[PDB]
RNA sequence: GGAUUUUUGGAGCAGGGAGAUGGAAUAGGAGCUUGCUCCGUCCACUCCACGCAUCGACCUGGUAUUGCAGUACCUCCAGGAACGGUGC
């Protein structure tokens, strides 16, 4: 067993690679996840249809766009 | 021939905001004043 | 109460809203983009737990296909912004 | 104050998320503003397809409408209270 | 008089199995997320394992390995195995 | 007693039988139509139920209007510049009135949209070929006199008066 | 702190509101209340890529708005 | 929070109408309180006419926009 | 509590409603039960579905989530809760 | 009181291809007016793939029902397809 919230706590700090619910990708090392799930990701390149686009850096996402987040 | 409307309009507005140049000096210490304050003070002012 | 007041500042302050807390902290305008695809620049002054805003000095750029679609722009002085439209804040813009 | 209901009983238009007009006596509401809407009529724009068609405005008449609220976009007014 | 099957049991079973579990999505009929749960908890929010997305237009199949697909965009879980 | 905004803002206005707008007029005897478009755009239908109209004419623009019932007037002349500004209608209802001449009926063709006529209990219906001109002159209407219209009648309004 | 506390103390106030359905909805501000639906008096009410029409009255929902336009001419430091 | 009365619908065949236009089929076998249904023999039907028997599954319950009773309940 | 809208829907349980759902497919039919966010079941439905196609299903039962609107019998227009 | 049925939204965007086809009265740029040439915006017709299939509303002709009710809609056959939405 391993719950979302201590799959994004142990997730922290790695690369992870946020998928959106609309195409966009977001790789980047998850700084912090709160209750609510909005997620922030630092040295963040933003990634469209599997390419890397533009170089976010710092970043926060809000919760409701979140397609998936996955480790990389 | 193609310029001729933005100069005319450029003549028109130096002429009026010369005409209006108590106005301008108006709304300068407006915005001066305006910048200047604290939020309560300018909430003040805008009930005003 | 009053701990929920102490809990609210530590938790924006450690947790993923930090940098909307920077972005009220050094007065740096942030990238937002928003769910019509409108990228927004501009500074914060106030934000709560649904990322709802008041911005400064916003200039909000999009894309508009007449062809070649044209990147125009409008300067919006001061505005509120719902937090359910906020997609992406990122907080160094790069120009 | 409770400002939809100053707006009651008159015969209001309720734009929905989808673009539908409803024209309708706004009867009752509440937290979700949800509305009750007696003798409504419902308005669809329809597209017009060519370079030379107009857009044409399709209206059904409905009846008692109960429109969920999450729905509604804005209401205004179009009557008084007949 | 009748027993349920309430939805939290069938996706710890989905774990406790550690069965491959295919995830439709929602408003994206193309798409389908499928990998073999580690987790979940109180909003329908699932960790998978060895994930890959299978887009039904294209019949690509693109692994992701560990992934959290948020909640809401789940529409069914169906089990492959 | 003269048509204002007054009558219309105490007048019933409610849904119809066949279930559309309608603002009722009956038994106002009134003689001119005018100041209408306080309305506001939001009927359908029209009734003019006894009153003493000597000419259907100051019709404002009203866009959603589908019927007009002029049932039981005196319109001796009609107006002609009707279909600026009643663009959707679908009935005219112009029973027991007092037109006479063929020539009458000619403002009627201007209107595209219109489905729907009823010009019973008139003089102009006591003439021979009455219905082939107003097929022949207004050919978009599809029921005339609550009388569908058939091809040979379409033939024949065709061939007279070429 | 909610910024819906900040939305309501907004009264005659003439703001320009984006709505979510491409809508641009320019009136002042005669209610807000904590569901963030907003009522508008003398309102100037842009559809999506059609002619502006004006309404007396408007009263949006709170979840169909996007974000607001307010006026330049307040200070929002003495708001919150 | 109160549950849906779908106490009709338990254990009796079902063509639910998800989003998206997806249909499937199945015996309703359970329910929460958010309308998440377990549907077992469940068979999904696509646009395509060939139906594939998916056995057992959770549908969550905001992609439900419908359920037909195939069975009289 | 419970608003009067969900007052007047459950009033209209046991006469014929017609439902419009998100996707746009029209169910009219009796209308069994109500529940207090919207959920209806209604049997002898007959449903549009959104291209014209009306067929005739049995025992529905409508998410009120994906309900558009509710056209109620307009019997239930004198209503003291409308009043 | 932002985590599936209502209020912090899963919304945004674009209408297949070709032809020495036709038009921008007052509104494109460049070869620095006018005439000509080129290129990233529509409508009408023709061709391939009347974009396709579905049902509802609707028009012509023939045809059946003469029946006392509170209604999604109501006979059938054939042609045409101006309209609506569904999936590709």
């Amino acid at each position: 067993p391993l719950n979302p919230k201590p799959f994004l706590n142990g997730l922290t700090g790695k690369p992870v690679m946020v998928k959106l619910k609309w195409g966009m990708e977001y790789k980047g090392y998850l700084v912090s996840v709160d209750g609510y799930m909005n997620m922030q990701l630092a040295n963040t390149e933003e990634y469209i249809d599997g390419a890397l686009s533009g170089h976010l850096g710092e970043v926060l996402i809000r919760c409701n766009n979140v397609l998936y987040i996955r480790g990389v | 021939e193609r310029n001729k409307d933005i100069a005319f309009l450029e003549a028109q507005i130096y002429e009026y905001v010369e005409i209006l140049g108590e106005q301008r000096h108006l709304t300068h210490e407006n915005v001066q004043r305006k910048q200047a304050r604290t939020g309560e003070e300018r909430e003040e002012e805008e009930e005003e | 109460p009053e701990e929920l007041q102490k809990r609210e500042e530590e938790e924006f302050n450690t947790g993923p809203l930090s940098v909307l807390t920077q972005s009220v902290k050094n007065n740096t305008q942030v990238l937002i983009n928003c769910r019509n695809n409108k990228k927004l620049l501009g500074r914060v002054k106030a934000f709560d737990r649904h990322c709802n805003m008041v911005l400064e000095n916003v200039k909000e750029m999009w894309t508009e296909v007449p062809s070649k679609p044209v990147n125009k722009d409008r300067y919006i002085s001061k505005m509120f912004l719902r937090g359910d439209s906020v997609i992406v804040v990122l907080r160094n813009p790069l120009i | 104050s409770s400002k939809m209901l100053q707006h009651i009983d008159y015969r209001m238009r309720c734009i929905l998320q989808d673009g539908r007009i409803f024209i309708g006596t706004f009867k009752a509401f509440d937290k979700h503003m949800n509305l009750i809407l007696c003798d409504c009529d419902e308005f669809r724009k329809i597209k017009p397809k060519n370079s030379k068609q107009a857009e044409r405005e399709e209206k059904r008449v409905l009846g008692l409408v109960l429109l969920r609220g999450e729905n509604l976009v804005s209401m205004t007014v179009e009557g008084p209270p007949p | 008089q009748k027993v349920m099957v309430q939805p939290i049991n069938l996706i710890f079973r989905y774990l406790q199995n550690r069965s491959r579990i295919q995830v439709w999505l929602y408003e994206q009929v193309n798409m389908r997320i499928e990998g073999c749960i580690i987790g979940f908890d109180e909003y329908m929010n699932l960790v998978l394992d060895d994930a890959e997305e299978i887009h039904s237009k294209t019949k690509s199949r693109k692994q992701l390995g560990r992934i959290m697909l948020k909640g809401d965009n789940i529409t069914l879980l169906q089990s492959v195995s | 007693v003269k048509l204002t905004a007054e009558l219309i803002e105490q007048a019933a206005q409610y849904t119809n039988a066949v279930r559309d707008r309608e603002l009722d007029l009956r038994g106002y005897k009134i003689p001119v139509i005018e100041n209408l478009g306080a309305t506001l755009d939001q009927f359908d239908a029209i009734d003019f139920s006894d009153n003493e109209i000597r000419k259907l004419d100051g019709f404002p623009l009203l866009r959603r209007l589908k019927t007009l019932l002029v049932n039981n007037n005196r319109i001796c002349r009609i107006g002609e510049g009707l279909d600026q500004a009643l663009p959707c209608l679908t009935e005219l209802i112009l029973t027991n009135n007092s037109l006479v001449e063929l020539g009458d009926l000619d403002p009627l063709a201007s209107l595209k949209s219109l489905t729907y006529l009823s010009i019973l209990r008139n003089p102009v219906t006591n003439k021979k070929h009455y219905r082939l001109y107003v097929i022949y002159k207004v050919p978009q209407v599809r029921v005339l006199d609550f009388q569908k219209v058939k091809l040979k009648e379409r033939q024949e309004a065709e061939k007279m008066f070429k | 702190m909610k910024l819906v506390r900040f939305l309501m103390k907004l009264s005659h106030e003439t703001v320009t509101i984006e709505l979510k359905n491409g809508t641009q909805v320019h009136g002042t501000i005669t209610g807000v209340d904590v569901s963030m639906n907003t009522h508008l008096k003398a309102v100037k009410m842009t559809l999506k890529n059609r002619e502006p029409v004006q309404l007396e009255t408007l009263s949006i929902r709170g979840n169909n708005i996007r974000y607001f336009i307010l006026p330049d001419s307040l200070p929002l430091d003495t708001l919150l | 929070a109160h549950p849906p009365e779908l106490k009709k619908f338990m254990d009796k065949k079902l063509s639910l109408k998800l989003n998206g236009g997806r249909h499937v089929q199945g015996i309703l076998r359970g329910f929460d309180p958010f309308m998440n249904l377990v549907i077992d023999e469940c068979v999904e039907m696509a646009t395509s006419g060939q139906q594939n028997n998916i056995g057992m599954v959770v549908i969550r319950g905001n992609s439900i926009i419908m359920l037909e009773a195939l069975e009289r309940v | 509590s419970i608003g009067v809208p969900i007052k007047v829907l459950h009033e209209a349980e046991g006469h014929i409603v017609t439902c419009e759902t998100n996707t746009g497919e029209v169910y009219r039919g009796k209308l069994i039960e109500a529940e207090d966010n919207m959920n209806c079941q209604m049997s002898n439905i007959t449903v549009t579905y959104r291209d014209g196609r009306v067929a005739q299903l049995e025992q529905v039962y409508i998410r009120g989530s994906k309900i558009r609107f509710l056209i109620l019998p307009d019997m239930l227009k004198n209503a003291p809760m409308l009043k």
